[PDB]
């Protein structure tokens, strides 16, 4: 049996689906989602860590110089100075007075102890969904889990779901991604030139393993001072370890519709973004034949009190004359309010529990192909705030039974009476003419 | 085999795919002082933009 | 410096970007490419191959009967059969031929050659172009590979250089496609879940572990015959190899200009559309003073002929005086014609190499801070096809050239003037008023 469905993405909502069939009883569906995580797609756009400036040992000569035969490593800059007394533990050094020369050299290599701390920036694209279903329906309620627009349709216990299509896939991601130990962020990076160093992603590199790091690090060297042997470099400090005090903002934080971010992989599970619509090929022999449920007749329902809360508010019984002893599915037939329950061993008395939002309950509630009106005034709360999600999601606010709108029944009225019969009075005389 | 300006490219039994080309071969004379060089420009975009003339 | 220029995205078509940067000696450079790889994002859900139908050896028994277990595997069917009795190597095997019975069972497990050969679907999307290509500037002749998403740009010779983004985010691929041991098939697939038996995708699998695997290959067994001991089983073929036999149409026949597929990873290579924008931030050691500057008095220009070809036809010998002589540059002031090489020797008098399409143009003349216009009619070739695409991507059909244009020049028509004797007349015709 082919039919579908348009339910809503909450989790713990319960909701109901009833399917009026042929031949038989008929059925009642429900179905609560748990764990909608919007897994996204990832890509790469390279990695950034702290840095560490390999210096070697300084070198001098007497009266002799040198120059900078070149070394293919990153950031190799060199220099040689002249001018130099170099003290040491002995006192003096060596018997040339002016003309001493210095050498020396500087390479920033990707510090070792950032294999495991790192950063790292993404762009990203489109996202998909994964819903996970209990079913819960008159055979012992199995739980799915499904990608919901891949379409790719679990069966169980002979029954194939198919879910989606997801609308607008709208995700709490904007394009340019990027990720710390255990948090996301929202940023802008550099575009693989660090046209500023003293930034974020001051150095790059393609992965762990790529040979060739990056960096517009910004070193230069100095002069030696006079008398004492050191080598002086004067560069930026780095710019990760002081970018990781300014994130101050966390997607964590500003993540609307409520979505906990997660890592490994990077998701964004239980978002209250729009509904699912659903599609379902019913098997045909899980139904009862209706010759076996028993068809209970001369029935008219009740009330006995009413609420806005939030949990369950409205308890309604209900009165029926049985000829056979069985059960039956229950259902209300409107968005007004939904039922706590499914079925009724359905003997004579049948309490229910409903949930109304604003103003007026006007129900229609179905017993096996038995129809009933239902309304019922209101008692509205008296508590202010609550720890648990509403259960009465359907928001409706007017209706016309007897208690609103009727001083407007009464007031509407008046004029087109006056109007009418004040022109065919006019007439009396300007018909003659 | 349909070649037009963007060329076209066969491939015929295991060798590489080879690649042709067609440049303009269209044949008036293109200059006369009895010119009728109406039919030179015709043979460029042929069936077009002689309606504006 | 910055300068932007855009490029169209072909090979073999040299482009050439002519800075006017005044204050110095003038500038133009070369820029060819040599590759375009466009590859999208993989995305699969599930892969194919045969089945093996595995089946173990057939319980029997007589002189009472069993019963069967229904594990959890793959669509384990099994059925016992009332009457069963057999012959055998020699004579019989039991004697009680009212209560001969026989269980038979069987299975599906993916094949031996399953870990070889398969068919992923991907969902591949948002592809990302590269390129390869090589510059020559003034000391310059080297290459250099770019990323032409915004992003990434780097350098080249300490100069930098930053291509794209796209001018049109077109894909010559579906959303959808299927891929093989070298090929990519533009197709549909089923949803994982509706494997009707014999089409495609009759039985599938999330990845090569994925320890539980969908199968609806529609398997029944019935019962032997009498004497021989075998089992029967009826299923439809494994549709795998049935759609092997029927593909009929892949990619590398049918993709659109002409941009051929490769895989491992799946991309596309010399895609023929669009251009590309660029910017160059260029560094002024390219440069050369004006100072040091060839100085050039009364420049001119002629042609000697010219051949309305696909390869480089036109030669133009170039009159121009000299005062003092360097290392000059040459460029065309339009889109009409291109030229051969960057720059000439300053010598006299030089010959160039012109390429077009129109057979009358004007490109006018650039060389180092002189501009002069010349001239020439053309002639189209003898021939008819070649051997290589255009040099001549400026394809700009008319072209005024007081040529052609002229007899609509001699088109004047004072017969306006004759209207104004009209006008003239009515008004003296109106002056005896
Ligand atoms: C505390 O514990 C956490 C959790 O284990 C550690 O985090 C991980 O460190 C390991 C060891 O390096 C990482 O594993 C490596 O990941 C590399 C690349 O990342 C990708 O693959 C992983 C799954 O492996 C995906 O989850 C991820 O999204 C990427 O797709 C792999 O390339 C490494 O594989 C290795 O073998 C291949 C083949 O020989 C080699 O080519 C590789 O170079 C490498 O040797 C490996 O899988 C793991 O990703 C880390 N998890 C993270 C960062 O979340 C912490 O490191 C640990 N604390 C400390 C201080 O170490
Ligand atoms: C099918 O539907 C029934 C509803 O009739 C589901 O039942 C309720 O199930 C939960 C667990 O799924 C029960 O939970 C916990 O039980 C422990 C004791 O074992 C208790 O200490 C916890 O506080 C909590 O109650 C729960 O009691 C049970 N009943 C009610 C009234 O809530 C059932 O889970 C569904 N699925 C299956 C497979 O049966
Ligand atoms: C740029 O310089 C290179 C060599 O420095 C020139 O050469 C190519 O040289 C390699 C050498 O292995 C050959 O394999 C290629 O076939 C050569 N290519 C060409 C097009 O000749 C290259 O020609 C120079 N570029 C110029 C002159 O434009």
């Amino acid at each position: 049996y082919e039919h579908t469905a348009v339910i809503p993405n909450q989790v713990g909502f319960p909701y109901k689906a009833h399917v009026a069939r042929e031949g038989y009883s008929p059925l009642t569906l429900q179905m609560q989602v748990v764990e909608t995580s919007l897994e996204p797609t990832l890509n790469l756009e390279y990695i950034t860590c702290d840095y560490k400036t390999k210096v070697p040992s300084p070198y001098v000569k007497c009266c002799g110089t040198a120059e900078c035969r070149t070394q293919d490593k990153p950031e190799y800059k060199c220099a040689v100075f002249t001018g130099v007394y170099p003290f040491m533990w002995g006192g003096a050094y060596c018997f040339c007075d002016s003309e001493n020369t210095q050498m020396s050299e500087a390479y920033v290599e990707r510090a070792d102890v950032c294999k495991h701390d790192y950063a790292a920036a993404y762009r990203a694209h489109t996202a998909s969904l994964r819903a996970k279903i209990k079913v819960t329906y008159g055979t012992v309620n199995q739980t799915v889990e499904a990608y919901v627009n891949g379409d790719h349709a679990v069966t169980i216990a002979g029954t194939k779901f198919i879910f989606g299509p997801v609308s607008t896939a709208w995700t709490p991601f904007d394009t340019k991604i990027v990720v710390y130990k255990g948090e996301v962020y929202n940023q802008d990076f550099p575009p693989y030139g660090a046209g500023q160093p003293g930034r974020f992603g001051d150095i790059q590199s393609r992965t762990l393993d790529s040979k060739d790091l990056y960096a517009n690090t910004g070193l230069k060297l100095a002069r030696p001072a006079a008398g004492n042997i050191h080598v002086p470099y004067t560069q930026t400090p780095s710019g990760f370890k002081t970018w990781q005090k300014d994130r101050d903002s966390p997607l964590n934080a500003k993540a609307p519709f409520g979505c906990t971010i997660q890592t490994n992989p990077v998701r964004a599970m239980n978002c209250a973004v729009g509904n699912i619509p659903v599609s379902m090929d019913i098997a045909d022999s899980a139904f009862t034949r209706l010759t076996d449920a028993p068809i209970i007749s001369e029935l008219l329902c009740t009330v006995s009190t009413c609420t806005h809360s939030s949990d369950f508010g409205g308890v309604a019984v209900l009165s029926y004359k049985v000829e056979k002893a069985g059960r039956c599915d229950v259902h209300s037939h409107s968005n007004v309010a939904v039922l706590q329950e499914v079925s009724i061993e359905a003997e004579g008395r049948s309490v229910i529990h409903f949930s109304t939002a604003s103003a007026a309950p006007s129900f229609i509630v179905s017993v096996c192909s038995s129809r009933a009106t239902c309304t019922a005034k209101c008692e509205p709360p008296k508590d202010h705030v609550v720890t648990y999600p509403a259960n009465h999601n359907g928001i409706t606010l007017p209706d016309l039974s007897s208690t609103a709108m009727t001083w407007a029944q009464h007031l509407a009225g008046g004029v087109g009476l006056l109007i009418a019969l004040a022109v065919l009075i006019l007439v009396i005389v300007t018909c003659i003419t | 085999i349909p070649v037009p300006v963007e060329g076209v490219e066969y491939r015929w039994g295991n060798h590489k795919p080879q690649r042709l080309w067609s440049q303009l071969t269209t044949e008036g004379r293109a200059h006369g002082w009895p010119h009728e060089i109406i039919e030179y420009y015709y043979g460029l975009h042929p069936t077009t933009t002689i309606v504006v003339v």
